[PDB]
This record gives C-alpha cells, structure tokens and sequence, in this order.
C-alpha cells in the first residue's frame, strides 16, 4: 500500500474483530462502509406525516407559533400514510430496480425516505433529497385527498415551511441531517453539520459507537475540506484509526485501566504507552531532571496523544455522568500533557484551543448553549480538525440527565429514524468488516 | 361622491378636475416650491462646511417644475405636504417606524424558568418575574449589574429602551407588575383578546426593545444578540445565580436560538442582511406588527393602515435605499397612501363584495376572483380616464397599477377569505390593467405580474407559498416597486374581513399593542403624517453627547 | 513503569506546581472548618437537608449494555442522582499559595469528575455536590487556601489584580469576609454569591508575606521571576515551535508526503 | 520618566505611590465618588416622566459600583483624562463616526465606464467632461435629481457630508482635473511614498464616494455600494447627455456594483449574516491602510499603536461589543491599547530592544528570532505590571494584560523580520509565555485562537493558512473573542511601517481615506476619539433641521 | 491545468466543493514541494492560490 502501517480493529467490547489491517483499509476513500455511511447521510429525509397533519389542522404554517387563522386544511394523513408513501415510493424512484428506500417509522406518523444515487449522481449536492422528497409528499397528499387548488399551497407549506421567503426550510415538516450549504460556516463543512445529540441518538447512546460515527464524519469531512491531502493525509488515517475506531485496543485499555482515576492519570497511562511503543523519545534532560520529549513519529504521536484525550473524556465525564465537563476535560487533558511532556497535544493546539472556547460558550451568557448541541459547523466547535468532537459524542452518551438540552429535548424522534440503519447505529463493526473486505486489494 | 375628489380639489385649485387641457411652463421652475427654496438655501449654507466641493444645484440637470409640483394630501389625514416632506430621508416618523421594528425582539420565558427551576432548583414566581423585569429595564439600556468598575451607557441617551411581558396565562397576568406588563384583555377587543389567548396558551413572554442609537449604529442582526446578553445578565442578578456557570448557557441558548421571535429572517448573498432588516419582514408579519387592526373593525380602513406602513418600509427604505439608494422612490409608494385614491378603489370594492357575495361570503373560486378583481380593475381605470387630474397626480403607470391592482387584491380577499386567491386577482388585474391602456409600469415592473398567475397557486419549490409568509425574499419579489407594500395589504385584507386578531403570528400582534413604541403603529398614515409637518420627536438622536 | 512530571521548571516556584499537582504530595493542613461552616459558605443547602437531585437514581439509566461506560466508577454524587453544584475563589496576584491554571492542573490530577474553568479573575470547580462538599474542605483548609489572598466568591469577583487593603486582604467589592480587628482573624460574614450569613464563620489568621512568597504558585519579579526559570521557559518555546511545526506539516510529515507522492 | 504610562498612573491613583501593594477601600461613596455616574443618575429620574413608570438605570439594582476607586483614562498620546463612560461607542461621537465614514466609503473604477463611453457609445472623455461628471455627482450622490420631472429630493442640510472626488495614478491627468475635487497623491503623501502609490496603481483613475452619514445609520453597510452607483449612472446619463436607459447603462452598472468596485468589508457567512461594509468584512490589512498615521508619521510604534487604537473601538468596542453582542458591552476590553500609554511603554522598549539587537527590518523570518523578541518583550511588559501595583490595578483583567503584551511582541517581532506571519506567531509566544508566568491568562475562552494560533499562524491548509494581513474578524480562529482582533490591525501595520511602505494591502484604501473632508481624523484615531470622550465631537446624520425645535 | 477529481473523491463528499478544495490544496503543496518554499513564505503560496479564503 501506500502506508506502511497496520492495526488491529477491536470492537466497542474490546474484542478483536480484525488482525493486521492495512491503514487505508480505514481510509474514507476506500473503505466500502464509509462510502455507504456517507451516502446514506446525503440522500436520507425524515418526512414528518403527523406534524404536516397538525399543522394543517390547525393552519400552523412557516415556524415557531405561527399561525394563519381562516386557512385550516383537515386531512387524515396518518391513517392513509401506506398509500401516500406508496406514492412518494412512485415520484422519488428512477426504476423499480433502484436503491430507493420508503420506511414508515412510529405508526406512520413518520417516514424514512432513502433517494436513489441516481438523483444524487446528477445534482450538484445533497439538497436535492430533501426538494425531491419534499416535492413528492407534497404532490402525494394533495393526489390522495383531491386537495382543491386554492388549500394546496398550504400543504406545500407545511412540508417545506417559510421557503422561499426563508433561505432554508424554516418551519418544515421534513428534515435531514445535513442542512442546506447555503448555512455552512466553512466550505466543505456538509458532513460536519450533526448536533452531538443527534450522534446520541443514532448510535443509541452506546459511548465508543457514538464517537466512532462523529470521528467517522469528522475525519470524511477533513478529507472533502482538502485537509487530509498529501502531506497530512496519514495524521487523519491515524487519528481516525485510533481514536475513532479504537485500533490495538489503545482507546478502550485506557478507560480500563484509568476505570477509577483522573484525566492526569490517564495521560500518564498514554505518556508511558507512547515511551513503549517507541513513539516518542526524550529530546533533553533539563536541569532539575525534567526530560523533555520529542515525537519519533508526528502523525502517530498525535494519533496517541488524541486517543488518550477521548479516554480521558470518558473518564472523568464518565466518572460525573454529567456531560458538562467535556469541555474542560479536553482542554486540561491537552494543557497537561503539553507540560508533562514538552510535546505537542492533540492537533498541535487547535483541540486544546477548540475546548477553551467550547467551555466558554457552555458557561457563559455570550452564545453557545449545553454541550448535546456543538458540532463540527458551529463557529465554536469547528477548528479541531476531526479530533474533539468525537468527545463530546461520547460525553453525552455519558450524561444521566443533568441538561436541559438533552437528546430527548433535542433529538426526541431521530432514534426512531435513523437508529435502525445498522452502519450509522454500530460503525465499528461494521466498518471493520468494510476493511475486510478490501484489505487484499490495498 | 368620489374620496378623492377632495384632494384633487386643493391639489389643482383653479381648475376643473375632469378638464383635459392646462398651462404650463409658467411656474418659475423650483421656485415655485417652498421645499425647493428652502433645499437651495441650505445647498449654499453649506459651501463653507464644504470647502469647495460642489453639491446641491438646481440647475444641474432637469430644470424641475416645468409643470406643477404637487402637494399630497396624507390619505386619511387632513395634512397637506410636499413630495419631499415624504422621503424616508426627509421624514423622521418613516426612519422610527423602522427602527421600532428592527429594534424589537421576543424572547419566551417558560424555558428559562424551567432552567431556574429542573436545573438550578430555584422557585418562579410573580414577584420574581416581577423583580427580573425591573433589572432587565437596567440592564437592557446599557446599565450594570454584576461587576465592579464597569463603566455604562448614558440613560439620557437610551429612554426609548424597555422590556415588558405577556402571557396568554390570565391568572398570572393578574399577578404581574402593571407598569411592564402588555395587557391582552385590554389592549384588545374581547373577540379578539379571546381568539390571541387560545393560540398563545399558558406561555409567557418578555418583549425587548434595544436602544434606536443601537441600531441605527449597527444593524438589525445586533438586535437579538443585545436583548439576550441582557437576559442573561438580568436571570444572573435576579435569581442571584453564580455569574458564570453551565446552566447561563442554557439561557442563552433560549434567548438567541430555541425561544426567540425575530421580526426578519436572513437574506441570501446577493442581498446578505442579517436578521431584522426589512427584506426578512413576512407580509403577513408586517401586517401583524400594524395595530389598525385592534382599534378598526372597518376592513377597508386596516388594508389601507397596513399599506401606507409597509410603502414606507418596502418600497421607499428596503427598495429604494437598502437594494437601490439616491433620490429612491417616494412617490411609487406615495401612490398607495396619498390623496385617499386607493381608498376610493378599494372602498368601492368592498361595497361591491358586500352587494354581491358578502364579506366572507363566498369560497375561493376561479369565478369569483375573476368577477370580482375585473370589475374593481374596470372601475379603476375609468377613474384615471374621467379626472385628467387624477391622471397627472399618478403621473407614473407603476403607480397606476399598484393602486388598481392592491384594489382588486384586496376586494376578492374579502370575499373569499383567501390571501392566495387575493394576489391572483391581483395578476388579473394587471394584465388587464396593460390590455386597457397598452401600457402597464417602468421597465421591469411586471417580471412577478407575468409570472404571478402561474406561481400564486403553485406547489413547487420556489414557487408555492401561502401569501400572508411570502415577503421581499420571495424571488419573484424581489427586486421592483409598487408590489411589496400592496401585498402586506392583501395578506391583512382576507383576516380583516374575518374579524381576525392577527394575519400569520399573536405573538408579533400583542409585541406591538404597546403605546410606548414611539411611532403609533395603530395609525402609520398619522404617524407618517406628522412626520411629514416636522412634528415627529425620534429617538436615538445624539444631542447629549455633542456641543451645544 | 512511568514517573509524572507534572511541570517543567529549576525554581521554588516550579517545585510548588509540582507539589500541588501530585496526588501522592499530601497538602498541609493549615485550619479546620466544620462541616456546617463550609456547608453554609458554599451557600447551596442548609446542612442536615437530604442532598437534591437533579435525576433519578444512576441504576436506572443503565439497563442496556454499554461496555464502556461501566469501565468507569461513577462518584458517589452521580449514583445517587445529586444536583451539581459549584466552588469558586479569586487568588491575589500578590503571592496567593494557589493560582487559576495551578488549580486546574491539581483537581485534574487529584479528583474524579470535575468540571472546572480557569479565569484571571476567579477559577470555578462545579461538581455532584456530595463530592463538592469532600473536596472544597480540603480546598479551603490546606495550604492551597489563605484566608487574606483567597477568597471564596460566586458573583462581583474583582480583586485578583487589585492592591491589598490597608489590613493585608484581598478586595472584595461585596465585603463576603472581614478583618476582625480584635483576633486578626478572617471572618466570613456573607456566603460566596453574597447572602448574609446566620453566624459568621472564622477562617483564621492570614498567612504572613514570608510564608506566601515560599510557597505560592505565581512567578513575580520581587519573589521569583519567570525569566529566572531559564528551564521552564525552554519547555514553554518548546511546545510553542513544535505546535508551530506541526502546524506546518511539510517538514514534520515530509516522509508522509513522499509516500503520499509515490518517491 | 522611567517609563511612559508613570504619569498617568500618578494622575490616576491621586498621586498614590505607583508602586506601593496597599491601599484603602470601600471609602469613596460608591457610584457617588464618580461625576459620570451621578450625570447618569440624575438623567435617569429625569426620564420617570417620558417612561411613564416603566422602570430604568437604578444604581441601587445589582453591583453597587465603586468599592474601588473608579477610574479615569488618559487617552494615550493626548492629555485627554476622561471617566470610562466617555470612552463607550454609545456615548462617544467620534467612535460612531469613524465606523460610519468607513461604512459609508466605496470606490470605483472609472476606466470601465469611461471604455464604455468612448468604445460602446462613441463619446469622448476628457479631463473637462470628468470634471463636469464629477461636478454633477455631488449633486446627484446626496439626494438631487438630475433627469425626470417632479422629483422629490433630500434635503441637503441633511446630507452635507456626502460628497464624491477622484484620484488617479496618471500625474498628467491629475495636473488637469478639478481642484475642488481631487485626492492628490503628491501633495497628501510623502515623495516616496506617492511614488511607491503610483507604481502600483499606475495610469487608473478612481472615484471615492460618501454616501450620507444619516443613510447608513438609517439603513446598513451593504446600501453603500448601490447608492454610489445609483448615483453614478445618473451622473453619467446627465453629464454625457446618454438616452435615459439604454443597453449600455448597464455596463455602467455592473462596472460600478461589481467588477470595479472596491468595497471596504466583505459579506459574513449565514451565522453572523451581515452585508458588505460592516466591521466583521473589514480585514485587518484593510483597516491599518484606513487609518491614515503611515503618511504623517514615520515612527513605527507611533503608526502601528494608531492603528491599534482605531481598530480597539472598531472590532472589539463596536463589532464584537454590539454587532456581536451587546449591552455594557466591551469599553475597557478595548481601552486597555490605547490609554495610559501603557501599551506604548511595552512597545517602544520592544523596538528600541529590536533597533539595538537586530535593526528595524535587520533580519529575515527565523523562528529564533520570533522566540528571541517575544519572550524578551513579553518578561519586559510582564515585569511592569509586578514592579507597579497601581498598573497592575488599572489592566485590572487579565484579558487586557494578555492583549497588550503580546501586541507589543508581535508588532516588535514584525519590526525586526518585516513579516507578519512572523508577527503573529510571536503574539501567540507570548500568550502561553504569559500564562504559564502568572498561571493565568484571559477570561474563559479568551485563549482559543492562542492555543490554535501557533498551528494555524504558518499554516497552509484550507481555513487555517492565510497571510495576516489578509486575515480579519471572519478568519474562523479570530470569529468570536475580545482582546485579538485590535492587536492583529497592529501587527497588520508593524511591517509596512518598519519598511517605511506606503499602505499594507491596498493602495487604492489608503489613498481613498487621505482626505481632510473626512468627519473623523484617521490621521490620528486617539486624537479624534479622545475628542469624542470631552463631547467635543460634532457627528453627521443628525436630524435637527427635520424635528421641532 | 484543468484538474478533473477522481469521482471516488466526489462519492464521500457532501457537496461539489470538495474539488477545488483538494485541487487547491494539492497545487499549494506541490509548489511548496517542488522548490522548498520557506516556513514563513508559504503562506503566501496558500493565499496565491485560494484567495482570500477563510476571511472571505
Ligand atoms: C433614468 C431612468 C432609467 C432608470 O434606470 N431610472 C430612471 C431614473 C431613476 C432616478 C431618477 C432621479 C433623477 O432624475 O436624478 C430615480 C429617482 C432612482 C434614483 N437614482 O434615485 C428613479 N428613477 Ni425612474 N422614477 C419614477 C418613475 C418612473 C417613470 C416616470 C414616468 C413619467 O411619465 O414621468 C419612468 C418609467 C415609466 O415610463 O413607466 C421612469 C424612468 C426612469 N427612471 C428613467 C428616466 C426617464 C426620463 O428620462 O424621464 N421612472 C415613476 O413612474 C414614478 C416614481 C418615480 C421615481 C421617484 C419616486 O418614486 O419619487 C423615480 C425613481
Ligand atoms: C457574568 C460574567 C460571565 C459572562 O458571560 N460575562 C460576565 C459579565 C459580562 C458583562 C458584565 C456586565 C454587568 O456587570 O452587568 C459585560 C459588560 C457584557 C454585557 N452583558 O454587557 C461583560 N462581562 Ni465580563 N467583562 C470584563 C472582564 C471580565 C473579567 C473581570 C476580571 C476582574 O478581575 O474584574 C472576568 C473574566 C476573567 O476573570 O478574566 C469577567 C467575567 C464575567 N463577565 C462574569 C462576571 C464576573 C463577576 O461575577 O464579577 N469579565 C475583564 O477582564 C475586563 C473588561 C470587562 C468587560 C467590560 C468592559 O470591557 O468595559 C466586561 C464585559
Ligand atoms: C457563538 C455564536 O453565538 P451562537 O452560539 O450562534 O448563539 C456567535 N456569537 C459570538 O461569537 C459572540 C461573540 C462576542 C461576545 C463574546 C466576546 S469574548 C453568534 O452570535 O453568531
Ligand atoms: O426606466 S426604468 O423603467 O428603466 C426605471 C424606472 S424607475
Ligand atoms: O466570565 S467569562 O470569561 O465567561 C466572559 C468575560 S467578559
Ligand atoms: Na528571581
């Protein structure tokens, strides 16, 4: 292959599921499970039946208490939602033999639309499943109840919310997990843009599988953002490897052997790690004694560094079950190991420099708000490079209920949606039966 | 008798309003014209500020007032004032009525309070509200509450800044300090106190409205930040909370993000604005802010209150400075709201519905809009064909079509009830409009016309919207005068005729049923009337700062 | 086997970071307080009130499998469901015998499941407020604690850069502790948010200025300066090139880049 | 004396010994001790009428302000001694007016148009047909018609800051136009600065447009450029007597919207959405070529502690205080660079240490050297603050502490190695230098750009390598926190200062504000914001002439 | 040069971006490479390629 380095897959058990993996068998440009993880992102919509209902009942149209008094519409939606989806099945498909996927999801009230990669493979981004959904339940309802020309554009409403007025769907009863690019902070931010709640929720909060799918995104949108090209394209394999995907068990042993320790000693547990394995090694002997390290490698040196900063994440929030000190976790995990060390911490400063502000904005009156709701295209949370916010995935799978903004406040129906998709819910396994498949081909 | 007739009366003393035939060129060119005067004289008072560079000159191009300039008469109003007195720039009621929209936000409270309570185990109760609304009218004006040495923002400066709160919760509104709260059960008609109390429930509010020098230094996107850095600082003070810890995020959140009611949304790049700026204003939000609702039940007279205000703000401020600028467009947006013609229209529409169908007496048909919008449009254009007067007075044909068209919008909105039925009898009317007289508006008037029948019951993407929530962004909108304030019009008439407290949003209705807003929303004609007389007193002027 | 660091550096003032951080140093005990006194300062609950909590008993959240998570020992505040809660001092920059980032570093190293923000002007820890409680005794009876250059404060914290009072204490614009001039003892007569206080707790005699210069936390000219420590000023370039460098990346990584290049 | 902010700290403290660690307390009366504060106090009884009972500012609500000694400032470089409260953009004049003349600026290409003219139109342009055009859009620019009949108009005792002048590259062309005018390169700059100007604007004529003060605080930033070229299509219809809507007006109008446009801040992404011409766009190169100490001054430090000034009220008082936030806002975040001449003592030792070891501009980038100048510089600034209590009283937040020595590293780093990457990397030296010296550093999320900075400063990747010059308020690290962006329009300037460079980034900028028509002196932004803080300031956009008496 | 992205690219990205993103990404590092461009010149390289992105 191109890297010369290989890694053993272990499981959010801790048990080994693949032996000596070439690197790039992880890598988002080739291992099969990512592809598919990503692509289902982009073409998948959550299509709200029961909320399109209500809010035509009741002529609450375009968002946050609106309402349009003399406009009402009243449908029995719900109760004819196998027929309305067989036709959303009908306009959304490119053949009968193509991978469009309609699953109604909580009685109906909800439905899972899946577009065919053909669509996506003739538009230029992923909006195009959300307008062609959109467009196809709006015509579905208003063919299955003959709704006369003058209440139609209600029901457009209703599914598509304030837009166009609005640049976004504000008020819609659909939704995706990625939103329109027009609201990104950075280019090439798409896969960057699902609230840590959300993480929660799909990976129905099993801690290690939710960083795993955030470090997954993370490091795939790190590779769309030209950040993992040439030269640093191997410090992105690596901290997916390691930290995402627990590669050698390094992530999981941490936790266990830290089970009733603190972030430092977590670092110290990572420090000696780091000194065994040949990592790093001592630079200079100062006067006092104190030895100052240098990395042997610098993309696995700070692939080592960003494991133990998750371990160190789950231990001491783990030790609260109280998400709020994710932020300062990471921020005191890497300002410790800086100067126990002389090394750089995690992504040279920038997951230290992430959390500052991230305990800033989670603390302050200033902007912001509790943890369950940072991701990688919110100005605060964006300048780690892939590597803090798999943390704060697993922060709040951590959390026992300390938070007004919980996963159940934030994120109450996205469970339900999405968790059955056996890649977004379990990516571990299920990516590294991905590098199975293609490590002879490396 | 015709409503304007008694305009074009003192407008074109001396002559006979049905006479085709006048003298020209007799005037004296500006000179004829007080404003005129008066803006020459000031042009050479300031050659000494100026040092030389030239500026103001009438006889730099168009030697105006070969013909004669007219006075307007306010519609509605007995004030008489030249064109000029009219420009946003010129007229000090125009420039509050926007800074009173821009400078307000609503943020609920039931989230804080349960902060206060789920996670921070303090008790809620009206006299500590109460107490939390008398700090934030400290802090929400520039005054500190925290720490030590901080230095403040002078009140002289910022008295026009306040909070108060509603609730749809009668038995804590009895509880609540009268002197910040807005009483639905007494701002309202019963009917209508009735009808906002079931949409809002047992919620609770607090309406912010930040300092005008704030956002006339700044800008509308300040507007949301400034009210919750406030909230948090007041929730802070109040519950006696410790001054920085993990649940103030949660206030914030709220107050910027999971709890707030802004008056605009975002524009997209080509025309980037952040939010509370005009092009971000819903029609239907528009009409909603407008208070000639709660005081009229005359639906004629509410569509025509709801008119004047939104061609101050759409087509003089948005269009004519924010998307264009220079002299801008005063007169396209005079036509909707001067010398009561559009009331003549729009009357005689309401009194033909009511003759024929009734007010709300009819379901939206194809029929109906056609009977109706034709009619009204017929009867339009023969008063511009029988008064020459009137024909010179809306000299432009935008203005023209406007006026026809908002005439035969709003009369089959109140027949049917309909806002989207309303605006595509307005697109009959036009291309009627244009079929009568071989002429329509300016160059580009009529891109949304033409394609208006097809996207007013449209499905589609960018297409289908229910009126009263298409604003200025919507794309057929926007960029031309003489639609968007007619509009705001026809998304009030179909719930004016319904007897209706709101259009699109109670919360954005009782926000404004305030009378310490400075520009009297009940009444924008009167308002901008008084402005028009240099007898409007804004705010945010900077007198206490500056030498004498 | 692994011996910590904790912190670079060849002075006293780098010795007593490393002491605070250690969890193996033990930290003297300078006074004592009563569990009611320290209940009542922290100001959140009356002592002898059952603890509050903000949600359920932990065993009910836990009936699916989560390998990981029960590798970690929850603290005895998060078993039971116990509302968090916080403490939080200003430390005089005239030698005060803890500073922010030094406390950071020391509940980092010495505490499980803390939650902690380092400001100049104050450092706040929020915490299960059963294990709070545990902790903010030995915060305030040991040398980390001086009742005249520390002091314990939610809300109005100005004084950390302030010159002391004419009797050697710390600025306090609510006045939470006093001088009593009859004992020379520190007196808190409000909570740390500011509430007056029922009986007024005695913190004890202030540490003298000999005493504070041997061993506080902060670098300054006229005890030990920072240009001094030429060691701790190595390390602290160290990190700063090496963040630098691998914010560059081409030399750090060229051999990624060869192979990323096929030479 | 020994040290420049030592006069103003013995005016400060009432001659209290600047070095003396004790004090007295709780002594002063409060908010009474403070005439500012008793001004607000009695004007806030005075509005219980107008209010109607709504209550207002209340001196007894929250902090009782004034335990401590409330202090005055000296705003630095001018005797001015004012309490903070003056040095609030709300309170202060001169502030809002030096945003609102940057605001209300855009500059266009001539060129285009008059290429439209000759090769599209068949009409001839010369130096008499300019002066005529120019004549005409300072008519047309404040509100004047020019073509239709029964035009409404403003009124120009409201707009009488709103003017329209022309420069060029092509001295042969200048000799030609009008006066009255005319931006003269060579009599507003230096010889060799206007040569150095001339070279890279070359023979390219530009006009520079105000709009009316009164319509950005009406409206917004993004108006600007449309007004302005509103106005120039019908100064062109006019002047060169064109058909009044025809094919070719809209080359005008494209030339004047878009590709010959020069705009001074550029559009915000969704979160913070703003248009062009709001302080967020204004990138910090942009913003030390405004400011116009370079072309008076051929100190350095003085240039770059101008610059700094300007932008303190600019990005941390106005943009990140208001626009971003709001309230009581960020005075004193800000007023720490530029008063008490604490940051010029920090400095001018920087540069006198760089001019002694190395020279100005006397070494080429070396990572040596950035660690050499600012670890020295940022021990000298944090040795100031142990050796004078009363100092350390005044940048009483370390978030001020922090700014105002790594400003003085960074900008002495960039006086030595002329580069501002080079800069920057020193200004993020010496913030964990000065954390880990006094175990503190800023507020709680002060220091996220200065753990990231080291990383991202020589940078090449997507949103993280940018030249610092280029960089501004929307570079995604710099996006959020008080206490940074001030500083980087310094380190922005230092270079081209210690090169003696006529402008940073754009030369056009830098001409375009060398103009004594300007309300605000960007000659020296302390001199004209200490105006303001004395109420001695006269804005524009008020509207006297059109409210009752 | 006209850079065509390899589709795989494209197929693991959300939107089209992705290619100039890379393009430029790879062109900035391949200049650096191909004449040793110094730590405190690059940035230029980076800022004569993408303009004045992340600012703008
Ligand atoms: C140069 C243009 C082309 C263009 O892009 N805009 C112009 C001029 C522009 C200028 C004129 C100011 C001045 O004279 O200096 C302004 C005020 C916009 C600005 N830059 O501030 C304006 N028009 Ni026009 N413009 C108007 C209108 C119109 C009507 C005027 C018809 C008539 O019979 O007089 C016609 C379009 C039409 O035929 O329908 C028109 C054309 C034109 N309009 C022709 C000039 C026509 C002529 O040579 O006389 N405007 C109107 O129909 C009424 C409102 C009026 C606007 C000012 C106001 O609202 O107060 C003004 C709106
Ligand atoms: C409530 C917060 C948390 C928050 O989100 N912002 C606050 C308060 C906010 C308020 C304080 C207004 C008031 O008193 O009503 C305002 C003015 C912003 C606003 N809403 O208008 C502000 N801070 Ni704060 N804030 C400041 C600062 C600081 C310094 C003060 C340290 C000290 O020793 O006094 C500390 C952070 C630190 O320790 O580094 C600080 C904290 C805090 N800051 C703590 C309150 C601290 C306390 O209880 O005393 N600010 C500063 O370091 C100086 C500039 C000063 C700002 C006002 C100005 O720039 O003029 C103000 C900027
Ligand atoms: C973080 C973000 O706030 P939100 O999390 O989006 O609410 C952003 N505010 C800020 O960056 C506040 C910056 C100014 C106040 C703190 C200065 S240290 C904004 O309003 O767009
Ligand atoms: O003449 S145009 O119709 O182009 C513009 C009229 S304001
Ligand atoms: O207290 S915080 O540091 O969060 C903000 C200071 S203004
Ligand atoms: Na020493």
């Amino acid at each position: 292959p191109m890297y010369e380095d290989r890694v053993d897959l272990y499981g959010a058990d801790g048990k080994l599921l693949e032996e000596d993996v070439p690197l790039e068998a992880v890598s988002p440009l080739k291992n099969p499970t990512i592809a598919n993880l990503v692509s289902d992102v982009k073409r998948s919509v959550a299509v709200n039946l029961a909320g399109i209902e209500g809010s035509l009942r009741k002529a609450a149209l375009g968002g946050k208490s609106n309402f349009i008094p003399g406009r009402e519409v009243d449908l029995p939606i719900v109760e004819n939602a196998e027929a309305i989806a067989e036709k959303i099945k009908k306009l959304v498909q490119t053949s009968e033999d193509d991978d469009t996927n309609i699953r109604l999801i909580n009685n109906g009230q909800q439905i899972l639309v899946q577009v065919p990669t053909t669509r996506m493979g003739v538009a230029a981004d992923y909006t195009v499943s959300a307008l062609v959904t959109g467009a196809a339940v709006v015509q579905a309802i208003i063919d299955e109840f003959d709704v006369d020309m003058f209440d139609a554009n209600a029901v457009k409403t209703a599914v598509m919310g304030r837009y166009p007025q609005t640049v976004d769907f504000t008020g819609a009863n659909l939704s995706t997990l990625l939103g329109p690019p027009v609201l990104l902070e950075g280019l090439g931010y798409g896969l960057r843009n699902i609230m840590a709640n959300h993480v929660v929720a799909i990976t129905r909060k099993n801690t290690l599988n939710a960083s795993a799918l955030s470090s997954i995104l993370e490091q795939t949108a790190m590779f769309e953002t030209g950040d993992a090209v040439g030269a640093f394209e191997r410090m992105h394999l690596l901290g997916l490897a390691y930290q995402g995907l627990n590669a050698n068990n390094l992530l999981f042993d941490l936790v266990k052997e830290n089970g009733k320790g603190t972030v430092g000693t977590v670092i110290a547990s990572l420090v000696e790690r780091a000194i065994e394995d040949r990592v790093i090694k001592v630079a200079k002997e100062m006067t006092s004694g104190y030895k100052m390290y240098e990395p042997a490698d610098w993309a696995l040196w700070n692939a080592y560094a960003a494991t133990g900063l998750l371990a160190a994440t789950i231990v001491n929030v783990g030790a609260a079950r109280a998400a709020q000190g994710v932020a300062s976790t990471v921020l005191y995990y890497n300002d410790i190991l800086e100067y126990e060390t002389g090394l750089p911490g995690v992504d040279f400063g920038r997951a230290m420099g992430t959390a500052v502000g991230f305990s800033f904005f989670s603390h302050s009156i200033y902007g912001g708000g509790g943890p369950g709701i940072f991701h990688g295209n919110h100005v605060v949370t964006r300048h780690s490079k892939g590597f803090a916010l798999p943390c704060v995935a697993a922060a709040m799978c951590l959390d026992a209920g300390t938070q007004m903004f919980s996963v159940e406040k934030t994120s109450g129906l996205i469970g339900s949606v999405y968790s059955e998709i056996d890649y977004f819910r379990e990516p571990i396994v299920n990516v590294a039966k991905g590098a199975a498949e293609i490590k002879d081909q490396l | 008798k015709k409503l304007f007739l008694k305009a074009l009366k003192k407008k074109f003393e001396g002559e006979d309003p049905e006479e085709k035939s006048t003298n020209f060129y007799c005037f004296g060119g500006w000179e004829q014209s007080e404003r005129k005067r008066e803006f020459t004289e000031y042009a050479k008072k300031a050659a000494e500020k100026r040092g030389g560079i030239p500026f103001y000159n009438p006889d730099i191009g168009v030697p105006l007032g070969q013909r004669k300039l007219m006075a307007y008469r306010v519609s509605g109003t007995d004030a008489y004032v030249e064109g000029d007195d009219l420009h946003f720039v010129n007229n000090a009621a125009i420039q509050q009525m926007v800074d009173d929209i821009k400078r307000t936000v609503i943020v609920g409270m039931d989230t804080a309070h349960a902060v206060l309570e789920k996670r921070l185990g303090v008790e809620v109760t009206p006299e500590t509200i109460n107490e939390y609304m008398e700090v934030i009218n400290h802090a929400l004006p520039g005054g500190a509450v925290v720490q030590e040495h901080m230095v403040e923002v002078h009140p002289g400066i910022v008295e026009d800044c306040y909070a108060k709160v509603f609730t749809g919760d009668d038995n804590l509104a009895d509880e609540l300090d009268k002197r910040i709260l807005i009483d639905i059960n007494k701002e309202f008609p019963e009917e209508q106190a009735e009808q906002l109390k079931s949409y809002i429930g047992n919620r609770t509010y607090q309406v912010n409205r930040v300092p005008t020098i704030v956002v006339r230094a700044c800008d509308g996107g300040t507007v949301s930040r400034w009210s919750a850095m406030q909230i948090g600082m007041s929730f802070i003070s109040a519950y006696k909370l410790c001054a920085g810890e993990a649940a103030i995020a949660d206030f914030s959140f709220a107050a910027k993000h999971a709890d707030v009611i802004e008056m605009g949304t975002i524009m997209p790049a080509r025309r980037a604005r952040g939010p509370n700026e005009p092009g971000g204003v819903a029609f239907g939000t528009f009409a909603d802010i407008v208070q000639a609702s709660r005081v009229s039940d005359d639906p004629a007279n509410v569509s025509l209150e709801v008119i004047a205000g939104a061609a101050a703000l759409y087509d003089q401020v948005w269009l004519g400075s924010y998307m264009s600028g220079g002299v801008g467009f005063t007169q396209y947006a005079t036509a909707a709201y001067t010398d009561d013609i559009l009331d003549d229209f729009l009357y005689y529409g309401m009194e033909y519905v009511e003759d024929k169908f009734g007010i709300c007496g009819s379901e939206p048909t194809m029929d109906v809009v056609r009977d109706i919008s034709t009619e009204v449009t017929l009867y339009s254009l023969e008063q511009y064909e029988e008064y020459p007067t009137l024909l010179e007075d809306h000299f432009g044909g935008s203005q023209r079509a406007a006026v026809a068209a908002a005439a035969a919008g709003c009369s089959t909105a109140f027949a049917t009830g309909n806002s989207n039925a309303g605006v595509n009898g307005w697109y009959l009317s036009q291309i009627l409009h244009k079929e009568a007289h071989s002429r329509l508006g300016f160059y580009g008037y009529d891109l949304q016309d033409q394609c208006g029948a097809s996207n007013s019951l449209s499905i589609r993407s960018d297409e289908g919207l229910i009126h009263e929530l298409r604003g200025p962004n919507y794309p057929n909108y926007a960029m031309n005068v003489g639609h968007q304030p007619e509009y705001a019009g026809i998304a009030q008439a179909p719930h004016a005729a319904r007897g209706d407290a709101f259009c699109t949003n109670p919360l954005i209705k009782v926000a404004f049923a305030d009378k310490d807003l400075s520009f009297d929303f009940t009444s924008p004609r009167k308002s901008i009337a008084k402005g028009a007389l240099r007898e409007f007193i804004p705010e945010g002027e900077r007198d206490l700062i500056i030498p004498a | 086997s692994y011996k910590a660091q904790y912190t670079p550096g060849e002075t006293r003032i780098a010795e007593n970071r490393r002491k605070h951080m250690n969890p193996d140093y033990e930290l003297r005990k300078l006074r004592e307080i009563s569990d009611e006194d320290l209940v009542k300062v922290l100001g959140h609950r009356n002592p002898g009130e059952s603890y509050k909590s903000v949600h359920p008993p932990l065993d009910e959240m836990d009936f699916e499998e989560d390998i990981v998570r029960d590798l970690v020992e929850p603290i005895q505040g998060a078993k039971e469901g116990v509302r968090v809660r916080y403490i939080q001092f200003a430390d005089s920059m005239y030698n005060a015998p803890a500073q922010p980032y030094d406390r950071a570093r020391t509940y980092m190293w010495r505490y499980r499941g803390v939650d902690t923000g380092t400001l100049s002007g104050r450092q706040v820890i929020e915490m299960r407020e059963l294990d709070l409680e545990g902790v903010s005794k030995e915060l305030v009876e040991t040398e980390l604690f001086d009742p005249a250059t520390t002091g314990i404060r939610g809300a109005t914290v100005h004084g950390h850069s302030l010159r002391l009072d004419e009797n050697g204490l710390m600025f306090d614009a609510l006045q939470r502790y006093v001088f009593d001039e009859e004992t020379g003892h520190v007196v808190y007569v409000k909570e740390q948010v500011g509430r007056p206080l029922d009986e007024p707790v005695d913190m004890g005699q202030p540490l003298d200025e000999e005493e504070l210069r041997k061993i506080t936390t902060i670098y300054r000219k006229d005890n030990i300066a920072m240009r001094d420590d030429k060691e701790a000023i190595e390390v602290v370039e160290n990190i700063h090139t090496g963040r630098t460098m691998g914010g560059f990346g081409m030399d750090v990584f060229k051999e990624d880049l060869r192979k990323r290049l096929g030479d």
